């Protein structure tokens, strides 16, 4: 049955979009893999590599 | 007289109230918000 | 073109480089909630999809 | 489990840390459970000289 | 509870690790980045608990 909205509608009525995330984080196989942005690089002096 | 321990001072978190008294001593782990030792007595 | 909940947009997402710290700034996020994986160590982990 | 290292050496006569060795024995032990980071102590502020 | 048993809490949200034997029992607002809150627990600062 019909949805609509109208602005004049007040707190609790207004269209709410919602996006929802689903992981499966297990045992297996990496696809994503989310990074530190990398730290940039320095010569001639100790450093953990 | 005694010693306090602890961190960031108000009740956001703990610490410790070391004191000593006569032949008695009293430790209290709790949120203790203060602003000076003052312990009032002599 | 934001789906109905009754049909829902579904995405796979592949082999990619995540980052959840550049979308803050794609919605008004009025609610952030999340569940046990948290927001903040949520770009250290790697999901297989 | 804190540790109260105590002796009493009276031997001083006027010097701050006069050479010398000496022990340290504790004695009572009891733990709390704190991230302590800051220290402090109590004068006889009502009667000081 | 069939309704709720919201009688435990348990964090997720610290600035760094956790040593042995020791409780991080503290209601404060979780920075979660540079955005700075003060106890309102919106979005980008949510409550460790
Ligand atoms: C040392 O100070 C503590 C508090 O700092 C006092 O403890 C009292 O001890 C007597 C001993 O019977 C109790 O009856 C009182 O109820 C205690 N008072 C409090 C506030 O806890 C006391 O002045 C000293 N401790 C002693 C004597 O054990
Ligand atoms: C669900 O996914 C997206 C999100 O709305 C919709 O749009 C297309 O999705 C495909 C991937 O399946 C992309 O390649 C396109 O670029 C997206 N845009 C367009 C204009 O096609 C998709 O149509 C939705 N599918 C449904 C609702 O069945
Ligand atoms: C004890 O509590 C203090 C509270 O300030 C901690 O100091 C903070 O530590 C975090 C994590 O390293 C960092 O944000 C800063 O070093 C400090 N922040 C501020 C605002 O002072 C201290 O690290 C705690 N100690 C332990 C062992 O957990």
């Amino acid at each position: 049955q019909s949805y609509g909205f109208r602005p004049t509608y007040g707190v609790g009525h207004q269209p709410y979009r919602v996006v929802v995330l689903s992981f499966e984080l297990l045992h297996a196989p990496a696809t994503v893999c989310g990074p530190k942005k990398s730290t940039n690089l320095v010569k001639n002096k100790c450093v953990n590599f | 007289r005694g010693w306090i321990f602890g961190t960031t001072l108000d009740s956001k978190t703990q610490s410790l109230l070391i004191v000593n008294n006569a032949t008695n001593v009293v430790i209290k782990v709790c949120e203790f918000q203060f602003c000076n030792d003052p312990f009032l007595d002599v | 073109r934001f789906a109905s909940v009754y049909a829902w947009n579904r995405t796979r997402i592949s082999n990619c480089v995540a980052d959840y710290s550049v979308l803050y700034n794609f919605a008004p996020f009025f609610a952030f909630k999340c569940y046990g994986v948290s927001p903040t160590k949520l770009n250290d982990l790697c999901f297989t999809n | 489990y804190f540790k109260i290292y105590s002796k009493h050496t009276p031997v001083n006569l006027g010097r701050d840390l006069p050479q010398g060795f000496s022990a340290l024995e504790p004695l009572v032990d009891l733990p709390i459970g704190i991230n302590i980071t800051r220290f402090q102590t109590l004068l006889a502020l009502h009667r000081s000289y | 509870k069939v309704s709720g048993n919201y009688n435990y809490l348990y964090r997720l949200f610290r600035k760094s690790k956790l040593k042995p034997f020791e409780r991080d029992i503290s209601t404060e607002i979780y920075q979660a980045g540079n955005k700075p809150c003060n106890g309102v627990a919106g979005f980008n600062c949510y409550f460790p608990l």
